């Protein structure tokens, strides 16, 4: 039998199967490849016109400096970003939709073959360092429900009758398991064990 | 009252001699007036009555109880605000002097507090447009108020090029708006608020966020705080936020109506930013000022996840966190003014050079408060630990608040990231403190006779001469006691933060 | 901004190239190498070889100084001390 | 004749701290 | 000299590019300055060749001149009115020092991995260690430019580092 | 009767003190008379303001029924509903009691302004016992978190040379762990609108939304009992902390964590605490055997004491997650136990030893034995309390605290026995080289124990001996309220 391991994971909508239609990995990640190479590069060779409109001008020279891109930073930019839309979108087709797991996996790589590109001067080591730390902030960030939780939120539930707004009752019993936010008096016993098992005090000593 | 008042002290001020006793009994005619505008208000205006919702002067303005109370906050800040420049804060005329200095220092806040009340009750197009002019220039007025300063004034050229950009930006999405619909009132306008591009509205928030120093426009007021004088940094840094929160709540307000989803991820990836730079801004600096600065940047961010979620629990968050962060901005501001008097004085390395506009500039020039004077260091503490969010202080019970709202509405990541970013900005807040008090013991008993109050006189020997002026005390003495003991009647504040009502009725 | 941005090392390199293309005994010089012994200058050398130091440092010595300067090291402190970069125009620094 | 203990470096690196062989002070 | 050659290329370019940027104005008074010590230094060089490990040393000169010059400033000030002649020395100290560890030599760590075995060798053997002259002679100050890649002053350095930590009087 | 008496007394007692000691501030330049004897007078009122803090409870005690199921004492004061259990009536007293030592500890160790130092211990004494009379989640955090002001400033004004790093510590570990304790309060009182104890008891959540809930609220308490890996704040804040300070932290406000489990976890939480007990179980040994090593290399006096607490905490820690009452209770007596012996043990070795000789290195201490008899004695004695000798309460608690978990889980709670042998390895081995060989050639020979450091060491012995032999003086008290908390079905 398999553990009964807590499972402390935010409500999404889950798709039926069957649903899901995939999303192409390699055109989705064309755009974004191509329209930030573009901006990129566009806005470096706007940038040097700027520079030979003024280069006495320290005011001028010193705020072009911060934005200044390195030419290993001005190819690695869009292919980091270019490899974590295809691996975004090719491991959510693979997993029949979005998960943490795969939004650590994929901002991970991303980071890590944009990081040998644009930090080469550094060691590998440091640069898998940035990369772990990249990856979990976005594993993170799917994991919180993105910005917001939409259509899984207690707001959106209480509007749909799924919160707690008429209250609780003990004679009422429901075979199916209660909502995400509803909370109940009394639960059926088959619940506790599916959820805990048998055992150390659950029906059994 | 505010307008008829203005008149009569724009003429008065130009007709009496120049005297810095005759300005400064002006500036009591600013409070006197500020004070018959706020009686007079109470007296007609009541949260029952306007809970609907009531229009004004062609449709052109609409006050609700929701705008009335934001109003009454104005005008009792704005009275705080003028008893620094109406009242002794040090009692020795080489600081003193500049608050007396310039005649029109009053008339610019009687300018602005009008620009301030009237922008949350606009309900059209061209006087939103016209009113955020009047707010934005008085403020410019202020920061170039003495103009005799190179930094002040340069702060002010700043400020207008930032704040003019932002009301251009601000006009555009009106006129992007007007050139939809064909429509200028905001009520006409809601009829159509299905079928205007939504975005058109964002923009017009983009230019409401460059006022309120939201990232990634923060620059500028972080520079801007800290370059101006003490007494001018207090009222810009706290006043148009005042107003523009409560604008951007009521746009807001309206913008809910249709959900769009996409407009509500772009302002939280605003408000996220926002306190990652709030946090992580304030670690390593060295100007008291620039500290506050990224502390009302962060606060700001707070506040906007309540104006973002946007529903019943956020109008009692907004109103209960602006209010204590309001009093907590007057108590710290007053409290730095104050001190200026312990300062030591040379009779040297790094070559710092401080103005008479900003006496205290620096973090450590707050050291050894503690034991120049406890009560005073302890109601710095307070109100430190209340921006901290220690309870049961009034900063407690605003974040606790403002989360309500936010976790209500699904936003989980923004409900995690201001948590860490208050431990992360303990951080900073914790270091004024250690600067406080942490070296009590290894430097009591040291002779200071170097200090700024030393060079005061004496009256007669025999009297009991007070160190610290009476109206500026019994202020920070009274703001502190209510951050520190809100427990009391905490249950009865938020009772009434749950009647006021924003189209809610039923 | 308006600080200056010099070190001793620098000061006294750049010292030591606008002395050596005048016509000095020595061309190893030093902070104790002095005007009158070591690089040899008369009253007229000494004083082109401080007005050629003026305009590589941009800096003015006093009356009361360059009457009295001895040695090459007595330049080296005087531009440390004394030098400031000039002020820029209202748009240079802020824009 | 006489070894040292088990788990005792050869080498270590603390900074400025000072970096001698170890001495079994129980055999002086 | 090829790596002399390639390595002043670097320098050189860099100067190109802060005049083209408006980089840093004291990167380009360091730039400046490790160029004229260049010079001095071909002229007392000829035909002798010019390895990297002979410029390692003019750098290291220029590094530990400043640091000596910013030693006395941070502790008795600086003389300018701002007070940044001492901050100045460090802000070129790093400037130096970025190229000093572009060059193709060993860092601190690979020269002190082989002398480090040689002073607690010495130790070992002889019981006392008084001074870094017994060190120097077990060193092969004639092959350490290939086995090692080091230059003669970067060991003397890591020698007298060691032996401070090591000496037992 | 209770909660309004303990605030409205001490706020008057803060009042007088404050009004009496700074009545002469303004240049009067005078020599006062209250600042005689290093400030006498004033800290004798707030001595016996401590000691009447003490008497209050006892009012409350006399009408305590143990054969009452719920809450007494039922009160509400500043719109909070406060009551009192057999739970928290031993804890609150437990707390009380530290109040008196903790300014005793410190009566003539202190460079100055002795009247702040007894305001802000007296000031966390009552914040600390009213969390345990408090009835609802948002009172609990307000409670849990406003001892972090005082603290704070406790420990950046009257610590060690490192106190600014142990100020820090303290104030940034506490505060950012409970802040995800209190985003599972804002969910509770979002989703059910209430956060009062007995009404979140009844609900039962998701299984999913019981796991996020867990995971926050247990973040809070993992820090402050300390758990590991998120141990790394308390040596560092132990060893820098002023002696009441460490007296405090060791006896009080560590045992906060265990209450927060009675409060915030089981009742609501009952399905989700047995899925996280093996993963709790886990930790808590790790933590219990980590920690028993690690003291083994300490060279720090007052660190090693810091340690050797984290290894009885875990124990209780494993008992109050046993879902039996020999588990429940043997924890609790564990937690009153180490409430005597660990403060007994920092005014050995933080408040006897650096008192005398201002080093806490343990190279400069051995054969005190010989010019320290009285010292030795105590020392020797708390030190057997400490590893669970029995007659000791530390045993009585150790022992139901292992049988619990062997009835638990009998397959991982075994391991929890490894504390007989691991508390003995690095306390009898710090004991045996304070009380072996000669008399420290680093030292010179002073006073032995004063008769208020005898004081000190008598009253933290005997209730751990009274308590050790006959605990039912506590089970009785405690038979009624720990026997709520168990969940099962037997069928
Ligand atoms: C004749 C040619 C005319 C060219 C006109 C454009 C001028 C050159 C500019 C380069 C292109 C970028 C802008 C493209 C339009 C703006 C983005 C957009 O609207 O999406 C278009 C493109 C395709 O997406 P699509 O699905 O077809 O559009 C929705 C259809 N229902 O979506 C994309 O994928 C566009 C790529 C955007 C991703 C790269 C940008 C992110 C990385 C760079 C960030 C730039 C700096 C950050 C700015 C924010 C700072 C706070
Ligand atoms: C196309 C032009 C480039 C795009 C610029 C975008 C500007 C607006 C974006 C918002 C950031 C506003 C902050 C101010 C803008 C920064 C201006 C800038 O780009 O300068 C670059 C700056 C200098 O860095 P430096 O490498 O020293 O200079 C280059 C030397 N050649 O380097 C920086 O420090 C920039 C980083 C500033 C800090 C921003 C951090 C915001 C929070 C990001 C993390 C969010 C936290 C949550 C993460 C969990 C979710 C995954
Ligand atoms: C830098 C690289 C360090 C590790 C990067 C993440 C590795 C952890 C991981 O989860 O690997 C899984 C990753 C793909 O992730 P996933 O979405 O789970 O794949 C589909 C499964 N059906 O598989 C990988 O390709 C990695
Ligand atoms: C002068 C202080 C006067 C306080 C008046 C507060 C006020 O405006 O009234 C309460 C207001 C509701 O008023 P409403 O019901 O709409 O109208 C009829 C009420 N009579 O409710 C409100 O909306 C008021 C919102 C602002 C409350 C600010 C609280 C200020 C706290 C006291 C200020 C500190 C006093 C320092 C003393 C210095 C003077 C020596
Ligand atoms: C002189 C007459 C005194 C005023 C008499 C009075 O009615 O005060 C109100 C209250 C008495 O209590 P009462 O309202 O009758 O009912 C209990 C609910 N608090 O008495 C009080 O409210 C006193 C409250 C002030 C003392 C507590 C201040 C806060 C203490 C720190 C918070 C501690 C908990 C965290
Ligand atoms: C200072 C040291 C202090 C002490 C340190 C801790 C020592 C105790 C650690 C071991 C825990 C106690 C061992 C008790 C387990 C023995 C119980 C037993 O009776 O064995 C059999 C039992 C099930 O009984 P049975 O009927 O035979 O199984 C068939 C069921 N139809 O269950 C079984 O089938 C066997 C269960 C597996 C036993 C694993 C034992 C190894 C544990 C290693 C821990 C890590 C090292
Ligand atoms: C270094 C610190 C200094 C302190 C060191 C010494 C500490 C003091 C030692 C005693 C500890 C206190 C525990 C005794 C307190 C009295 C407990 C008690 O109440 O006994 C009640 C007992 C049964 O109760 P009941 O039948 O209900 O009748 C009484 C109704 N009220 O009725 C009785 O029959 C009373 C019997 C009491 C017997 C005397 C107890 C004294 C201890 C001797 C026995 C200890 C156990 C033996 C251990 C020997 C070694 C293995
Ligand atoms: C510590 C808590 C971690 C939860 C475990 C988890 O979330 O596990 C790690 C997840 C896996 O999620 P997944 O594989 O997408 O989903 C699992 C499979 N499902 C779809 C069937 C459910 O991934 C991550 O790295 C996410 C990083 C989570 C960081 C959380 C920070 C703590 C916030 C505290 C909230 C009060
Ligand atoms: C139960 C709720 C109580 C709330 C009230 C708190 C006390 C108010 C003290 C004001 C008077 C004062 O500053 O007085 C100062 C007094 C006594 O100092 P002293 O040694 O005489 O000063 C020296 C004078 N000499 C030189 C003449 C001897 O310091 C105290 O009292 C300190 C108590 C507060 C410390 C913790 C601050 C935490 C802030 C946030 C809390 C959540």
């Amino acid at each position: 039998e398999q553990f009964h391991l807590p499972q402390p994971f935010w409500p999404t909508t889950k798709t039926k199967e069957g649903e899901y239609v995939p999303k192409d990995s390699i055109r989705e990640a064309s755009k974004v490849f191509i329209g930030s190479g573009v901006l990129l590069g566009g806005m470096h060779f706007r940038r040097l016109m700027q520079y030979k409109k003024g280069s006495a001008r320290p005011g001028l020279a010193k705020y072009l400096n911060l934005f200044s891109l390195s030419k290993s930073q001005l190819i690695g930019f869009p292919v980091a970003l270019g490899a974590f839309s295809f691996l975004s979108h090719s491991f959510a087709n693979l997993q029949e939709g979005q998960t943490a797991t795969g939004e650590f996996a994929a901002s991970s790589i991303a980071s890590l073959i944009g990081l040998s590109i644009f930090r080469t001067k550094k060691p590998l080591s440091s640069n898998v360092a940035i990369a772990v730390g990249m990856g979990s902030l976005f594993g993170f960030l799917t994991w919180a429900g993105n910005f917001n939780l939409g259509d899984n939120s207690y707001r959106a539930a209480l509007e749909a009758g799924n919160g707690n707004e008429g209250g609780f009752d003990n004679k009422v019993i429901k075979t199916e398991r209660q909502g995400f936010w509803e909370g109940v008096y009394r639960r059926p016993l088959s619940q506790t064990v599916e959820d805990l098992g048998e055992g150390r005090g659950i029906i059994t000593q | 009252m505010l307008f008829t008042s203005l008149l009569l002290i724009i003429v008065y001020g130009s007709l009496v001699n120049k005297s810095h006793l005759l300005t400064k009994l002006i500036n009591r005619l600013g409070l006197i007036i500020i004070i018959y505008t706020l009686l007079i208000h109470l007296n007609i205006n009541t949260l029952e009555n306007l809970s609907i919702g009531i229009n004004m002067f062609n449709n052109l303005l609409l006050i609700n109880s929701f705008n009335n109370t934001i109003i009454e906050l104005i005008l009792i800040i704005c009275i705080l605000y003028v008893l620094l420049i109406s009242f002794n804060i040090t009692g020795l005329s080489i600081i003193d002097n500049l608050n007396y200095s310039k005649r029109t220092f009053i008339v610019i806040v009687l300018f602005n507090i009008i620009g301030l009340t009237l922008l949350p009750l606009v309900n059209d197009i061209m006087i939103l447009f016209i009113i955020i002019e009047l707010q934005s220039y008085s403020l410019y007025l202020l920061t170039a108020i003495f103009n005799e300063s190179h930094n002040s004034t340069k702060s002010a050229l700043y400020y207008f090029i930032v704040g003019s950009i932002a009301s251009f930006i601000i006009l555009d999405a009106t006129v992007s708006i007007y050139d939809d619909l064909g429509l200028t009132n905001i009520q006409y306008i809601l009829m159509y608020i299905d079928k205007l591009e939504i975005f058109d509205l964002l923009c017009l928030l983009f230019g409401l966020f460059i006022k309120i120093g939201l990232a990634p426009f923060y620059s500028y007021s972080i520079t801007i705080y800290s370059l101006s004088p003490t007494i001018i940094t207090n009222y810009i840094s706290l006043m148009p936020k005042l107003s523009i929160l409560t604008l951007i709540y009521i746009i807001m307000h309206y913008i809910n109506i249709v959900n769009n989803t996409d407009l509500n991820y772009v302002i939280s990836f605003l408000i996220l930013i926002s306190m990652f730079i709030g946090s992580f801004g304030g670690l390593n600096v060295i100007r008291i000022k620039t500290l506050l600065a990224y502390s009302s940047l962060l606060n700001v961010s707070y506040m906007l996840l309540a104006i973002l979620s946007n529903s019943n629990e956020s109008i009692i968050a907004y109103i209960y966190y602006i209010i204590q962060y309001s009093l907590t901005h007057i108590n710290i501001f007053s409290i730095i003014l104050v001190i200026s008097i312990y300062l030591p004085i040379m009779n040297n390395m790094l070559n710092v050079m401080i103005t008479k506009y900003s006496p205290i500039e620096y973090i450590n020039q707050l050291k050894n408060l503690f034991i120049n004077n406890i009560f005073i260091a302890i109601a710095l503490c307070i109100s430190i630990f209340s921006l901290i969010g220690i309870p049961p202080l009034t900063g407690f019970y605003g974040k606790y608040l403002v989360l309500i709202s936010g976790l209500n509405n699904g936003y989980v990541l923004l409900s995690i990231v201001l948590i860490i970013a208050s431990s992360i900005s303990t951080v900073y807040y914790a270091t004024i403190l250690k600067v406080l008090s942490f070296d009590t013991l290894s430097f009591k008993d040291i002779i200071s006779n170097n200090l700024i109050i030393n060079t005061s006189p004496e009256n007669n020997n025999n009297e009991i001469k007070p160190e610290i002026s009476n109206v500026i005390s019994y202020v920070i003495s009274s703001l502190t006691l209510i951050i520190l003991l809100i427990i009391i009647q905490y249950e009865n504040i938020v009772k009434g933060a749950y009647l006021v009502l924003l189209y809610n009725w039923v | 901004q308006s600080a200056s941005t010099l070190t001793k090392e620098d000061v006294l390199t750049r010292s030591v190239s606008v002395l050596r293309g005048f016509e000095v005994k020595t061309k190893d010089i030093d902070l104790q190498t002095t005007f009158v012994q070591d690089l040899g200058m008369d009253s007229l050398d000494l004083n082109d070889a401080l007005v050629a130091l003026e305009e590589e440092f941009d800096v003015v010595f006093d009356d009361k100084t360059a009457n009295e300067i001895k040695t090459v090291g007595e330049v080296v402190d005087f531009v440390l001390a004394n030098y400031l970069p000039t002020e820029q125009s209202i748009n240079h620094t802020i824009r | 004749k006489s070894f040292l203990p088990h788990f005792i470096p050869k080498n270590y690196s603390y900074g400025d701290y000072p970096r001698l062989k170890p001495e079994n002070l129980q055999k002086r | 000299s090829s790596a002399y050659d390639e390595a002043l290329a670097t320098i050189r370019n860099d100067l190109k590019l802060n005049f083209r940027f408006k980089a840093d104005v004291l990167e380009k008074n360091v730039i400046r300055s490790i160029l004229a010590e260049t010079k001095n230094l071909e002229i007392d060089n000829k035909d002798k060749d010019l390895d990297e490990f002979k410029l390692y040393d003019l750098l290291s000169k220029m590094i530990k001149q400043r640091q000596d010059s910013a030693a006395i400033y941070l502790k008795e000030g600086s003389p300018d009115r701002f007070r940044q002649t001492g901050w100045n020395e460090l802000r070129e100290v790093d400037y130096i020092t970025k190229y000093l560890e572009a060059l193709p030599v060993a860092s601190a760590e690979e020269i002190e991995a082989k002398v480090e075995p040689i002073v607690q060798s010495v130790l070992e053997e002889e019981g006392e260690l008084k001074s870094p002259k017994e060190i120097f002679s077990r060193i092969p100050w004639k092959v350490v430019n290939q086995d090692w890649q080091a230059s003669e002053g970067a060991v003397k350095n890591t020698v007298l580092r060691l032996y401070n930590l090591y000496k037992t009087d | 009767m209770l909660v309004q008496n303990l605030i409205i007394f001490n706020i008057i007692g803060i009042v007088l003190l404050v009004l009496l000691n700074n009545n002469n501030n303004g240049i009067l330049n005078k020599k006062s008379l209250l600042t005689i004897k290093n400030e006498l007078k004033l800290k004798q009122i707030g001595l016996i303001i401590s000691i009447i803090n003490i008497l209050i409870i006892i009012e409350n005690w006399i009408g305590f029924n143990s054969n009452y199921y719920g809450f007494q004492n039922i009160e509400r004061f500043l719109n909070i509903y406060w009551g009192i259990d057999g739970i928290s009536l031993l804890l609150v007293l437990l707390t009380l009691i530290l109040g008196p030592i903790a300014i005793l500890s410190n009566w003539k160790n202190l460079k100055g302004y002795y009247t702040y130092y007894v305001i802000s211990i007296n000031m966390l004494v009552i914040l600390m016992a009213l969390n345990f009379i408090c009835l609802d989640l948002v009172s609990f955090y307000i409670l849990f978190e406003s001892t972090l002001a005082p603290l704070f400033l406790l420990i950046g004004i009257y610590g060690a040379n490192n106190k600014n790093k142990a100020a820090y510590y303290v104030l940034i570990y506490t505060l950012a762990s409970s802040l995800f304790m209190l985003l599972s309060i804002v969910i509770y009182y979002i989703i059910i609108n209430s956060t009062d104890y007995i009404y979140i008891n009844n609900i039962i959540l998701s299984i999913n939304l019981q796991s996020l809930l867990f995971i926050g609220i247990i973040i809070g308490i993992a820090v402050k009992t300390p758990l590991m890996p998120v141990h790394t704040w308390l040596p560092t804040v132990h060893s820098e902390s002023p002696l009441g300070g460490s007296i405090l932290l060791a006896g009080v406000i560590l045992k906060l964590a265990i209450y927060g489990v009675i409060r915030l976890l089981l009742p609501n939480l009952s399905e989700i605490s047995m899925m996280f007990t093996p993963i709790i179980y886990i930790i808590s040994i790790l933590t219990l055997i980590y920690s028993s090593l690690i003291t083994l290399k300490q060279t720090d006096l007052k660190v090693i004491i810091a340690y050797s607490s984290i290894s009885h905490l875990a124990v209780c820690m494993i008992g109050i997650f046993a879902n039996n009452l020999i588990g429940i209770n043997g924890s609790l007596i564990l937690c009153l136990a180490h409430g005597f012996v660990s403060p007994a043990l920092f005014i050995l070795v933080g408040g006897i030893l650096y008192d005398r000789y201002h080093n806490r290195l343990i190279n400069y201490y051995q054969g005190l034995s010989t010019f320290m008899p009285i010292f030795s004695i105590y020392l020797v004695v708390f030190s057997f309390c400490n590893t669970g000798t029995p007659l000791s309460g530390n045993f009585v608690g150790e022992f139901l605290s292992i049988t619990g978990a062997v009835i638990r889980h009998p397959i991982i709670g075994s391991l929890t026995a490894a504390s007989v042998l691991l508390s003995a390895c690095y306390q009898m081995k710090l004991t045996n080289r304070l009380t072996g060989s000669v008399f420290s050639q680093y030292l010179h020979i002073t006073n032995d124990v004063t008769n208020r450091e005898i004081f000190l060491l008598n009253w933290l012995l005997i209730p751990t001996i009274i308590i050790g032999i006959y605990p039912s003086f506590v089970t009785n008290i405690l038979n009624l309220a720990s026997s709520t908390l168990i969940y099962s079905v037997l069928i």
